């Protein structure tokens, strides 16, 4: 079966710049039967190019496709803010089944911006329910890459936290991140200092935001 | 206008069934190949099945062989995907999508344009042992110590619900600036949890009420939570 | 100048029998002998005319219907036959004048887990007339209660899959079938 490798996984560029997305095939694709699609979050993909270089109806001229054999490229010559999205290539030539690539995410590059870090202890109601969720919030930062580490009484935690990240904000091109630490009520009551440590390119040094249980 | 509308998705236990429908309008349905393509949470699209305009030709992804059946009805301008013996890894958004046509044949075997020039909005399929459950809504109280430079953050933790989705608004839509409602993440338990936060001027903490509007239709559960500075 | 029988016989995909395919053979000369010797066929039975006798004949049109069924059912592709196929999927007239060719396709139409691409019609309110093609999918009422287009108890989807597996017997193995039909009209004959 033909495998389509798309790269890079994430491409960071500014509007007005040219974007080139690569799609390599594990074997030759017959007749250049290779299509490209754009998808915006919560939306269906839309066709951009078929036959490697044929532009689908209604698609802007800034999108162009080229390549053949095992080498295909989608070029966006002048990036507009609406072009920032995920892109998929798809083979459909002389293979047992149609095949898709795993996508290349094109995101807006902007200046570095450190997060504002907040910490929220569990609500009293939730503790009464038998669990303790502690939330650490990183607000309005760029780039998306960030390291969040929890410490309960100066003791790094592992396995008991989950992260979530928003889509790039449409106004300031920043990201926000929630890190949630889930303890039991008992474990929570057994300790005092709860700290969130944040490592990020916009920070000279990792920022820590903490609280003492019961204050 | 050309349109494709899917329906029939839902939540089912492993081993259950669904009957997906795709209603087409705005073109000569009979002349076009029709396909089902699924997209798992966090993944890209995956081809599932196709059927030719005359129904002569059908093919399936190797992993659904014998559990899904594709068919169409040109008189109803519609096509369908009968899903049986559903498994957890069949969870995804399902799109129906049209492929364009290239004639001494009823249904010509010489056809290679398996690309998709029109898609529907999609319909969601969730296959899981877990039971429907409304969320618990807890405060993320604004903290006077966690207030920096005149900005306070507050929010709501919407925990332990199934299945997706939930809607969260702030002040019945009046409040939209500075609102970040996070993607739901699946917990070890198999239940979803997400937080919805907002940054506001600390100067308004005692003067402006802030309310978490949380709706979970799968359980017909609506909760309004006022976040108080504590 | 000569008929492109390869397009039909060597087509990479074949049709579900309930949606059986037809191709029109027009303006060309048909060697029905090279056709007998094109490959090894499980079945090459003609009703009305022999291959050599057909080489010295001319018809207006020649229809080439093609599809897939299982071994034990090839029998039914003949005049006067009854069964799932003849009754419900593909019906040859009693006065049939044509030829039925069939070969084993297990090596191409089966998969290890089963190949469910090929469907056949399982239920029908009545038998098919000759050369009729039913691709409807109305819910079939098998009991006394009407179905109102809702699937349920004794209210069945009418199509069913073969599920070809390489390890089945030959009687349940897939066969590709090409029926050649001869059309003689009061118009210029164009296939000889
Ligand atoms: C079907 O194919 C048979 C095998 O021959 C192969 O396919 C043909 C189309 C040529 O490409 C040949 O070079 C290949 O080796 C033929 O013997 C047979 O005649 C073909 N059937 C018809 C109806 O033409």
């Amino acid at each position: 079966e033909i495998v389509l490798t798309q790269s890079p996984v994430t491409l960071s560029l500014s509007p007005g710049e040219r974007a080139t997305l690569s799609c390599r095939a594990s074997q030759s694709v017959s007749s250049s039967y290779l299509a490209w699609y754009q998808q915006k979050p919560g939306q269906a993909p839309r066709l951009l190019i078929y036959g490697a270089s044929s532009r689908a109806t209604g698609i802007p001229d800034r999108f162009s496709g080229s390549g053949s054999g095992t080498d295909f490229t989608l070029t966006i010559s002048r990036l507009e803010p609406e072009d920032f999205a995920v892109y998929y290539c798809q083979q459909y030539g002389t293979s047992p089944t149609v095949t898709f690539g795993q996508g290349t995410r094109l995101e807006i590059k902007r200046t570095v911006a450190a997060p504002s870090v907040f910490i929220f202890p569990p609500s009293d109601e939730q503790l009464k329910s038998g669990t303790a969720s502690v939330v650490c919030l990183l607000n309005n930062f760029y780039p998306r890459e960030a390291k969040v580490q929890w410490k309960v009484d100066n003791a790094l935690q592992s396995g008991n936290s989950q992260e979530s990240v928003t889509e790039q904000d449409s106004k300031d091109s920043t990201y926000s991140l929630s890190s949630t630490l889930t303890l039991s009520k008992a474990d929570y009551e057994k300790h005092k200092v709860y700290a969130c440590e944040v490592t990020h390119q916009g920070l000279s040094s990792p920022v820590t935001k903490s609280f003492n249980r019961g204050e | 206008e050309v349109q494709l509308v899917e329906s029939g998705g839902g939540l089912v236990k492993p081993g259950g069934s669904l009957r997906l429908s795709c209603a087409a309008s705005g073109f000569t349905f009979s002349d076009y190949y029709m396909s089902w393509i699924r997209q798992a949470p966090g993944k890209g699209p995956e081809w599932v099945s196709y059927i030719s305009g005359g129904s002569s030709f059908t093919n399936y992804a190797d992993s659904v062989q014998g559990r899904f059946t594709i068919y169409r009805d040109n008189a109803k301008n519609s096509m369908f995907l009968r899903m049986n013996s559903l498994r957890a890894e069949d969870t995804a958004v399902y799109y129906c999508a049209r492929s364009p046509p290239t004639s001494d044949w009823y249904d010509s075997p010489a056809y290679n344009n398996y690309y998709m020039d029109v898609w529907g909005k999609g319909t969601t399929v969730t296959v899981s042992s877990a039971s429907t459950k409304g969320p618990s809504v807890f405060p993320l109280a604004p903290s006077s110590k966690s207030t920096s430079g005149g900005t306070a953050a507050l929010g709501c933790l919407v925990k332990d619900y199934f299945p997706e989705p939930v809607t969260v608004s702030w002040n019945s839509g009046a409040l939209t600036s500075g609102v970040h409602t996070f993607p739901a993440v699946l917990q070890s338990s198999g239940l979803y949890s997400l937080s919805s936060v907002v940054t506001v001027p600390s100067s308004s903490l005692g003067t402006q009420t802030y309310i978490c509007n949380v709706n979970h239709k799968p359980s017909n559960t609506k909760v309004d939570k006022k976040v108080e500075p504590k | 100048n000569l008929c492109p029988f390869g397009e039909v016989f060597n087509a990479t995909r074949f049709a579900s029998v309930y949606a059986w395919n037809r191709k029109r053979i027009s303006n060309c000369v048909a060697d029905y002998s090279v056709l007998y010797n094109s490959a090894s066929f499980s079945t090459f039975k003609c009703y009305g005319v022999s291959p050599t006798k057909l080489n010295d004949l001319c018809f207006t049109n020649v229809y080439a219907d093609s599809f897939v069924i299982r071994g034990d059912e090839v029998r039914q592709i003949a005049p006067g036959q009854t069964g799932k196929i003849a009754d419900y999927n593909y019906k040859l007239p009693d006065d049939f004048t044509g030829c039925v060719i069939a070969w084993n396709s297990n090596n191409l139409d089966s998969k290890v887990g089963g190949n469910y691409n090929y469907l056949y019609r399982l239920f029908r309110k009545s038998n098919l007339k000759p050369f009729e093609r039913d691709i409807s999918t109305e819910i079939y009422q098998a009991g006394s209660t009407p179905c109102n287009g809702v699937e349920g108890f004794n209210c069945y989807f009418p199509l069913q899959s073969y599920g070809f597996q390489p390890t089945n017997g030959v009687g349940y193995q897939p066969y590709r079938v090409v029926v050649l039909s001869f059309e003689l009209l009061h118009a210029p004959a164009t296939v000889c």
